[PDB]
């Protein structure tokens, strides 16, 4: 179905843009995200 | 009738939500490196004569590919007037002038005159108790027998304390041989007790989204990504589409204050700047790595500051000094 | 309404301004830095950052 | 088609041992350049800390 | 170029939609009277 | 009878006045910056296993014009043998191994296989008591039913414990196509209690002089000039003519070594050297600025090298371990 | 010829202000090429000099 | 004197034995390094430096 | 006479770079040297 | 290429200078003998 449109050329890089944002904003606005704090 | 409406909204916990241009300032000013980065050496030697009224020169120097190779800055400000002006190397002026009618209306101005391309931009500001608004002219003209220049209106609006809307209005037309061109972009921006996030839907149907998290008091993180879409370019009816995202932090230290940031496209960078002890002077490191062709942008900076302030003697003065940046 | 005699006029002025600031703006700055800073530098100093 | 077979896996290591090389550069070199920035600016603010710390046990 | 009438049309799709631009600042800024309401 | 030349012999205060190779090694190779200068980002992780016998490993990681990306380095060494080979990006093999004949014979080799050019190299060094002579060979070839090659013989003599003079033979043929190419510079060194100066007389007509002078304990400085000349390049008969002299110092501080030169075309270079506290690390910052052109070059590198030894274990070792580098 | 005296002072005024202003940005930058590192090491050469000195007070 | 039939053999030996050092060189090295190092590394520390 | 010939475009090069070694040959020989030491 | 007779006319000096080379090296290396002579 439409998973095989979902990598077409020309939605690579949007599709992968929204995926690296989407795991951002989890990993910040989780308790892993007191990873990036040193002290 | 007016007042009646004042006294309803004071019920309100509502409060200035900043400009339009600001919606993302803690993602795409203070963490993310895309307006600090450069290449090549660079120096920006300072001096400032005084406090209240503020007065500074400054020289900047640059090499490498960092072609523009000086520039001398004077800059004057005071409680109702900010004066200031770049004249690099080829002579071209880029100057600012922004005049205070009151305690929350100004009226920027920012000319640029002499190389490629001569600009004008006026803009009237107004930062109200629980709005902003602000109306721009670029090199408007009426002398071609009617209106015409670039006219943008910018408005953000406080619904709810945490939740800000609002609209930024276009017109244009570039001579009077072909009708006016008028766009709108919707903004939006949220702001919890330790995160923000913002989103732009743009004219061209481009999204831009950011989030910004305050880990601690040091240390800061925020995402934003970029969605486009351009018209046909496969020659062939249809749309290409394109994004970016990049990921950021900020630890502030002692001193030092680091910043790195990686991009959907595999671009990694970093920027450290660190500040010499007792002396004023403040280095910059900035290296820029591109995974996917292993080529690298590097480049150093040295900022100095004298100074002939009393600081003790007008801090008094600058504290409560506001001037109209 | 406008008229070619009022363009023309109107237009060099507009050049005139521009080409007034172009060269005479910093130095308007810096005369009012050096006449009302709060202590006057010696002149020397205006111009030489870092002596 | 014995030459055939070899061809393909020789193919196949070359390729993901050449990626295996790239990935292991990337990581390397991004490990440096914030490893070796950050652990410079961190280790001071660290100094710092511990001196004006050790400030207030003298005053004290 | 253009025609005539075509930058008529041109202008009044342009004013219509700052006229829409204003329309909705409007609503904004009444927009917290609303929301008090529930 | 040759006991009595000896004899004679020392009866003079002469020593052993280096190499050819090293006859102005003070001047271009601890004080000027020509072997040293780099661009764009590098660094070097090295660790250390042992020094009796020294094994050691390294990595080098380059970007920016600085185009090869990585080297992989490994070294071993003893009395009698030492081993190295680099093996950049691209597969290109670099070697080098030495095997001590005895306290001053040598045979140095070294080969570069894969990429460019494939190339071996064999030389036979002896550092006498009161000279030094020296027999290299490239690419030597006798498969064309004739000799083939480059074959190049070095010889520096003391004449008075101060002055040494010596020159350098050279004989190549490309082929038993054409008949061979010969030639022959003359060198000379003097060395005072604080200055050394230089001269090389090569084959070309080209003239290179040096003169190096300690300062103090810490501060080193020293010039060099080249003069060359080409066979009529106005295509009208004649010669045309050309040089450049560079000037320098060297200071040695405590945790750092700074160096600073001035080229005659205005090229103006910097290299400063710091190692960070206790830890290994040691970050290099290059810089070099062309006036004439105003455009700049920079490169940042970082040196690391870990280490699984007792020093005072090997130390001892180490001190009188005479690995023939 | 009132033009072409205009002309030559134009003309040399420029060439030599213009030759000013690269000698300045020369002498400038190469002050700071060396200026700025050199006074960045020199400065912790004295320091360690002081506090080992210093050191040796202490010691006595 | 050179042949023809011997110029042909030598040429492929240097061939060999370019080839041989090209590739067994450093893993050469490395085998005297870690054999008869003062200590002998454990293997992982070999070719992993600063883990 | 030679003098003109002197400054030429081709010995122009040569020329400037004999004189910048023959002065910094004797400023680092004359006691103009210890200029460079600091302490 | 070259005649025959001019690459041994090459070869001959070729020699000659390397014949040239090692006179000289001998005449160093016996130098210091007559500098004490004086
Ligand atoms: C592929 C992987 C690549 C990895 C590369 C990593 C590189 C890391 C670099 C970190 C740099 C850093 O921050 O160092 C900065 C260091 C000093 O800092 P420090 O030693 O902490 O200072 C002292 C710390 N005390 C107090 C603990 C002792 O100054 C330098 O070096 C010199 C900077 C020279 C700048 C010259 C500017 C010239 C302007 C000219 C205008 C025309
Ligand atoms: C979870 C963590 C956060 C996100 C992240 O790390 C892990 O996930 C990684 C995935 C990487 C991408 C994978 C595939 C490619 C294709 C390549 O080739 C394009 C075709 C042509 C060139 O156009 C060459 O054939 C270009 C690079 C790209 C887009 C990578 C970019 C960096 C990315 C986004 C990395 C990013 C830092
Ligand atoms: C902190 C970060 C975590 C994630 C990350 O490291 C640091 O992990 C790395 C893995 C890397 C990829 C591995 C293999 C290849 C193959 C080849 O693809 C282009 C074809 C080439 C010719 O063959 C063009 O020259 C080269 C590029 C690519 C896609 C790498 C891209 C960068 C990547 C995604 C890096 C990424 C930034
Ligand atoms: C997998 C991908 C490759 C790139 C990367 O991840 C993604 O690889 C990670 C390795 C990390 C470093 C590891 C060790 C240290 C030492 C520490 O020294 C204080 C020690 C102690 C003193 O008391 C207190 O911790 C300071 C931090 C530093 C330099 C890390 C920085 C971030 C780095 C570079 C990360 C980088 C983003
Ligand atoms: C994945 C990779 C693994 C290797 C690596 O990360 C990436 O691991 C990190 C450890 C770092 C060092 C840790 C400590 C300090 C001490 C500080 O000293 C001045 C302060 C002074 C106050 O008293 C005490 O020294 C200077 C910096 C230095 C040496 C770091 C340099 C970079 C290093 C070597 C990094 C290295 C690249
Ligand atoms: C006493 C101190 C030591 C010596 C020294 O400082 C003072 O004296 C300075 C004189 C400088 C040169 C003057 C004239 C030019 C011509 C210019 O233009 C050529 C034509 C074309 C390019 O071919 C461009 O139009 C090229 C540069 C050059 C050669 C200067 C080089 C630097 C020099 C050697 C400086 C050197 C460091
Ligand atoms: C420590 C050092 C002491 C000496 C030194 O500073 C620092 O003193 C500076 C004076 C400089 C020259 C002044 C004027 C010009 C004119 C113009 O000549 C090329 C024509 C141009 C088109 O007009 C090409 O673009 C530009 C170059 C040149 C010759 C300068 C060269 C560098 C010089 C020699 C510098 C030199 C390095
Ligand atoms: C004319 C050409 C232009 C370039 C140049 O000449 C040639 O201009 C010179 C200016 C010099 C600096 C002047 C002042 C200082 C301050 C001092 O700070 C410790 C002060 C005190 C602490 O107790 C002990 O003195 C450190 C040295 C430094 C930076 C000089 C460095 C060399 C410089 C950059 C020279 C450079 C070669
Ligand atoms: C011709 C030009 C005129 C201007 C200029 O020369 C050339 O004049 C020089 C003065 C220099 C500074 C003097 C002192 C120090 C203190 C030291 O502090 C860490 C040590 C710490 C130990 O306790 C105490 O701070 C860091 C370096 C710094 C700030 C110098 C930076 C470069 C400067 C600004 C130079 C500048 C370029």
């Amino acid at each position: 179905s439409t998973y095989d449109s979902l990598t077409s050329s020309e939605n690579a890089s949007v599709v992968r843009s929204i995926a690296f944002f989407g795991a951002a904003v989890a990993f910040l606005s989780s308790s892993w995200g007191e990873m990036l704090v040193v002290q | 009738a007016f007042n009646a409406f004042q006294e309803r909204r004071k019920q309100f916990g509502l409060s200035n939500p900043g400009t339009i241009e600001t919606i993302a300032r803690e993602v795409q000013r203070d963490t993310l490196l895309t307006n600090y980065m450069f290449s090549g050496l660079r120096a920006d030697v300072t001096k400032a004569f005084s406090l209240a009224p503020l007065f500074q020169v400054s020289h900047q120097f640059a090499m490498g590919e960092r072609l523009n190779p000086y520039a001398f800055a004077a800059l004057y400000g005071t409680n109702q007037i900010f004066a200031q002006g770049n004249l690099d190397n080829e002579g071209a002026l880029s100057t600012r002038f922004n005049y205070r009618w009151g305690d929350r209306t100004i009226t920027k101005t920012q000319f640029s005159i002499g190389g490629g391309q001569d600009m004008a931009q006026f803009e009237h500001e107004h930062l109200g108790d629980d709005f902003s608004a602000s109306l721009k002219a670029i090199n408007p003209s009426f002398l071609d027998g009617g209106l015409t220049g670039i006219f943008v209106g910018d408005y953000l609006q406080a619904v709810t304390p945490r939740l800000g809307l609002g609209l930024q209005a276009v017109w244009q037309r570039q001579g009077l041989t072909q009708g006016p061109d008028t766009a709108i972009s919707y903004f939006a921006r949220y702001k919890a007790g330790d995160w923000v996030a913002s989103a732009q839907l743009q004219a061209q149907g481009a999204l831009n989204t950011s989030f910004w998290k305050k880990l601690t008091d040091r240390v800061q993180a925020g995402v934003d990504m970029t969605l486009s879409v351009a018209p046909s370019q496969s020659m062939m009816g249809g749309l290409t589409k394109e994004g970016i995202t990049t990921f950021g932090a900020k630890y502030d230290f002692r001193m030092s204050t680091f910043r790195a940031q990686i991009d959907s496209k595999g671009k990694l960078s970093c920027l450290l700047e660190k500040r010499l002890g007792a002396a004023p002077v403040t280095l910059t490191f900035a290296a820029d790595v591109d995974h996917v062709t292993q080529q690298a942008k590097l480049g150093m900076s040295v900022s100095i500051e004298a100074s002939d302030v009393d600081l003790q003697e007008q801090q008094e003065g600058a504290q409560s000094l506001n001037i109209p940046f | 309404a406008l008229s070619e005699e009022s363009k023309e006029r109107i237009g060099k002025l507009i050049d005139i301004s521009r080409v007034v600031v172009h060269y005479g703006y910093l130095p308007l700055i810096l005369y009012l830095g050096y006449t009302r800073s709060v202590p006057r530098p010696s002149i020397i100093r205006l111009l030489s950052p870092l002596s | 088609w014995f030459y055939h077979k070899y061809s393909t896996t020789t193919n196949f290591v070359k390729s993901t041992l050449s990626f295996a090389g790239r990935a292991a550069w990337a990581v390397s070199v991004s490990g440096l350049l914030i490893g070796v920035p950050f652990a410079i600016a961190f280790a001071e603010d660290q100094n710092y800390a511990a001196m004006e710390q050790e400030a207030r046990m003298r005053e004290l | 170029a253009l025609s005539r009438e075509e930058l008529q049309a041109a202008e009044a799709e342009a004013t219509f939609t700052i006229q829409r631009a204003v329309f909705t600042a409007v609503a904004l800024y009444l927009s917290p009277f609303v929301i008090d309401a529930v």
